[PDB]
């Protein structure tokens, strides 16, 4: 008594929650326990599915009587793991408790025992299972039945399987709205229809964290109770849509923009977002536009993914700069995996098999568990075409079927991940120059690229080509800027204060700045041009204190001189 | 591409109530 | 001793104990083995659920009848249980001294004998960890003496790797082998446990019932041996009998219910099982003639042969049906496979044949060997089939297939089951193998160089016997030809697409209207005679489907919900009207 609870005799006064719902998940639970052998059920689910609740459900059913006779007189007692293994601490002092547990049971006929999580716990429990006096009631997850259960012949046989699954969307908020006045009357304040409808779909769509229905009942109950608090209760008597989303800022740790919804409102400012941080190529981004403006819109194949894009060009063409902006405007986690380093048959496992150790089997694909992690995360791809042929096969299959299956068995859906690609085909061939006596341009369409080193059923497949454009002069000029901006910040906390000028940022921008490199070579300049000078006087020297600086360049002999005053 | 697959009790002291 | 050791002879006067039935001969090699002066220890050896632990429990309740032998008689069985043992020791000698009492009293009476079910476990690790003062250990002397008798039950891969490793126990114990004799056994022996189970769920079983669902546990639920799996739908049947009578309804079982149980066990769609589905099938044809169409052969071929596997004509151990379709790509091939699944309601098996080009490919079919990288990954083929034992397994680009990927099929199509790397048997008889081919269809097409043409006639058929051995087209049971797709059908194809688009509008909410005209114009550009059907998909997709979404998210559809398509003469392009 004092180990496990009466779960049946609990709900008799009260406390338990009515289940909604699960008819056909509980009628199975009932029919083995009416067996005369292997009556053990085993409620296999995930955290926050219901499995807990679906136990202290049949409790419920019991006491009401919606259950055969045989049934009716059942009592199920939840055994608590915490309190037998605490207060011992010993080998074999739990055990002797769980014996007079289990003395208990037997000895009174028709009693069932749940045991929660119990895998945690697996000596005792294979003979309470042979004598199949006591019938026993265990719920483990998933992931834990196949290490334990799977591999324990006498544990298995037992036990029965019932495949606990997460309701669908509408079942979900039937669920809350099932559950609505119970709420309700707890804290005199109500939601409105359209506000749990809502947090059902806002909830997994942004936090992705516990589970599709245990994250609806949490943040309900989490929206009223910030609302019932404040003291403008009074006045609101109702949840706003907009007031759970701002609630549920606190559990999604992201600004309430990208909380709020945003389905049809991204389109329009996040094609303005993209131009705010980004300066020309507004043809570039709009391809990108387009493409996930159909999955918005809903006119298409469940199935097939959100959107499809390619990018084209040297390297660093704002292929991280224009996938974190778009990662960030649709609020989605940016999920990057380099092509570079899947150049040899161990690193070609890595995308569906486990580098880390064989041993490991949670971690299964990296690329594929990414998505589960995440399942909206952006993909981002970059060099390609390093990549075997035989790597990019796999690509093609999830991308026309927009699934993917592990080794381990794990399913990955890709309708809610964009995919895009970065390659760098261009900077090789027009860097060479033609074998003549007299030298030609060998720069060549991106697109002849994309066609020769990839496969046609690929381009076929693919909704489009993009070719993004190549950088300009001005936004060099620009960034050189940006970097001595941020220089700039960093000096002001120290209290050093740098001055550069036009001059010299122009200067910096000829040499730094390469076509086959684009950008990347110019950070580089920066940082050991001004840095290492200032450095050394920072340490000791007239930049000790009052840190007053010039930049200025000698035309005569066209190298930087910098001044240092002790001020 | 072979792989390599790699592979309580406690005496007590009594004491007599004084 | 008695919380840890249970009298099964006087449990077995009061009940419990299922009578044995039809193990005279396991029962006599055991009575031998205990009447030996020494080493008189039985093991009972046999796979999962062969009634391993009946044979030595059924042996209590034989002598309590009087039954037995005259020597037999007047003795005790004693099972005992290792994990309450085990449990509550928390010391040194905790274990020894209650295991020594146990034997004491085993040793006392003479007559008395132990049973000890899983007795693999001991030998590992009986009393302590980490010491090597275990219960085999302690039993070892005893057990060579003779002074007790001890009854053992171990699995095969249990005894071969756990036991059998100590040379001292095992020598002490004799192998007996434990195995069902036949199917018609365990339906005589499950009329003998058919008062228990019927008691329990106040249910009667009828004759052909019982019948039934040992024969259809065996075909289909292969998680379990025949004789566990048979008792155990017979038992589940009863459980569905308990639930239906709400109100003084009838209590029998019935072989529909039966049916319905063992598709649970194997949550197939249980229309394969039940022959009230017979008109879907009648009519399975005609359907798919609304579905994919033009090839009366194909059609005719498909629906006949899962037919007469129903009716139950079909190979005892080869699949239902076995056919290459070699016709010009985008045709309909691959769709009529896809197209019989949805309507027969069973899983979809692809595997594409391009991926495995090369010798090492054929490995993750199978599973990589014993000491590999890949022994822990099950074979694709294996894992699939296994996991979907009723399924329409669809090869495509079989002739690119590697070699060895052929030899496999041979088995498959011949003997119906597959090995994989873990030596387990995957049977999947129930699936029809269809493979798809394009060799064909360019022989025929390519007319013969030179002045006066030669006849095609069997070109086509010498293409096959040259990219296909000989004995993989025996076991093959007949070769289909897809035609060229006709004119109509090629407009009729597009009329599908359009209503497709249409459904899809219409649960948005937006209807659409199509000009016939308009629907020639997209049946030229979108078919080709090399690529077939093959391109229509892209140019549905590309020229209609987009335009139209930039709408229904804003736009005239978003308020009014109408939208129109036609064509420009002059431009020759297509034109929406959207309002
Ligand atoms: N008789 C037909 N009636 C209707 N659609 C047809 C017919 N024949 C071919 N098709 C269509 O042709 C397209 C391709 O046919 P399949 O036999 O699946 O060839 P495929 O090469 O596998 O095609 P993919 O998957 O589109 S590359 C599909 O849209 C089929 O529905
Ligand atoms: N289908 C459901 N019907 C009713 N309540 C449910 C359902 N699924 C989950 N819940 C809720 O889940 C909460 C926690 O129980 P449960 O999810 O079983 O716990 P655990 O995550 O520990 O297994 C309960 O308060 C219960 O109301
Ligand atoms: N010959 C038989 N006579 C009677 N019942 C049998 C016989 N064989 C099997 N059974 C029934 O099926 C069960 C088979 O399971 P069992 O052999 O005990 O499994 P395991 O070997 O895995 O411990 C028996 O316990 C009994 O209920």
């Amino acid at each position: 008594e004092n180990f496990t609870t009466n779960l049946n005799q609990l709900a008799r006064v009260g406390g338990i929650d009515p289940l909604i719902g699960r008819e056909k998940e509980l009628e199975r639970a009932i029919q083995v326990l009416c067996r005369r052998r292997k009556n053990n059920p085993l409620l296999v689910g995930e955290s926050g599915v219901g499995k807990t609740a679906i136990a202290e459900g049949l409790a419920w059913r019991i006491v009401q009587g919606d259950v055969p006779e045989v049934m009716a007189d059942c009592t199920i007692y939840s055994l608590d793991i915490g309190s037998l293994l605490a207060g011992t601490k010993y080998r074999g002092d739990f055990e002797k408790r769980f014996k007079a547990l289990l003395k208990q049971l037997e000895q009174d006929t028709n009693s069932i025992l749940f045991i929660d999580e119990i895998h945690t716990i697996i000596n005792l429990i294979k003979p309470l299972l042979s004598s199949g006096k006591i019938r026993v009631i265990g719920s483990t997850t998933y992931q834990e039945f196949s290490n334990i259960f799977e591999k324990d012949r006498a544990l298995a046989r037992r036990f029965q399987k019932i495949d606990i699954t997460e309701p669908s969307i509408e079942e979900t908020v039937q669920i809350i709205n099932g559950l609505k006045p119970k709420y309700e009357a707890h804290h005199d304040v109500r939601y409105t229809a359209k506000a749990v409808r809502a947090a059902v779909e806002l909830a997994v769509k942004y936090i992705n964290d516990r589970h599709l229905p245990d994250k609806a009942i949490d943040v309900i109950d989490e929206a009223g109770a910030r609302a019932r608090l404040m003291p403008v209760s009074k006045r609101k008597k109702t949840v706003n849509v907009a007031d759970i989303e701002s609630v549920v800022a606190r559990i999604a740790r992201i600004p309430e923009k990208s909380v709020s919804q945003s389905d049809r409102d991204t389109l329009k400012n996040l094609g303005d977002r993209l131009k705010m941080l980004v300066f020309g190529q507004d043809k570039a981004i709009e391809a990108l536009t387009e493409a996930i403006k159909m999955a918005r819109a809903g006119l298409g194949h469940e199935h097939k993914p959100v959107g499809s894009f390619l990018f084209a060009g040297p390297t660093g063409v704002g292929k991280t700069e224009v996938t974190v902006q778009l990662s960030k405007a649709l609020g989605i986690e940016l999920l990057r995996f380099d092509m570079s380093e899947y150049m040899e048959r161990h690193t070609v496992s890595r995308l569906i098999g486990a580098p880390p150790g064989y041993v490991g089997f949670d971690q299964g694909g990296l690329l594929t568990d990414a998505v589960i992690k995440h399942p909206h995360a952006v993909l981002l791809l970059d060099e390609i075409e390093k990549a075997h042929p035989d790597v990019f096969n796999i690509l093609l299959q999830v991308m026309d079927n927009g699934t993917l299956t592990d080794n381990n068995g794990r399913k990955a859906d890709f309708r809610n991940v964009v995919l895009v690609m970065t390659t760098n085909a261009g900077v090789r061939e027009t860097e060479r120059k033609s074998i003549g006596l007299i030298h030609q341009d060998n720069s060549t369409d991106a697109m002849e690229e994309i066609k020769k080193i990839f496969t046609p059923e690929f381009r076929n497949r693919l909704d489009n080509i993009i070719w993004f454009d190549h950088l300009s002069t001005d936004v060099i000029h620009q960034v050189v800027d940006k970097f001595i901006v941020e220089l700039q910040v960093q000096l002001d906390q120290k209290g050093v204060s740098l001055e550069v000028s036009q001059e010299a940022r122009n200067w910096l921008a000829e040499k730094g700045y390469d076509r086959a490199m684009g950008a990347r070579p110019m950070a580089r300049v920066i940082q050991d041009n001004l840095k290492k000078p200032l450095a050394n006087e920072l340490l000791f020297g007239s930049l000790v204190d009052g840190g007053q600086v010039t930049v200025a360049l000698d035309k005569e002999k066209n190298e930087l001189t910098y001044g240092f005053q002790s001020a | 591409k072979t792989n390599d697959w790699l592979d309580e009790k406690v005496r007590d002291a009594l004491k007599p109530p004084s």
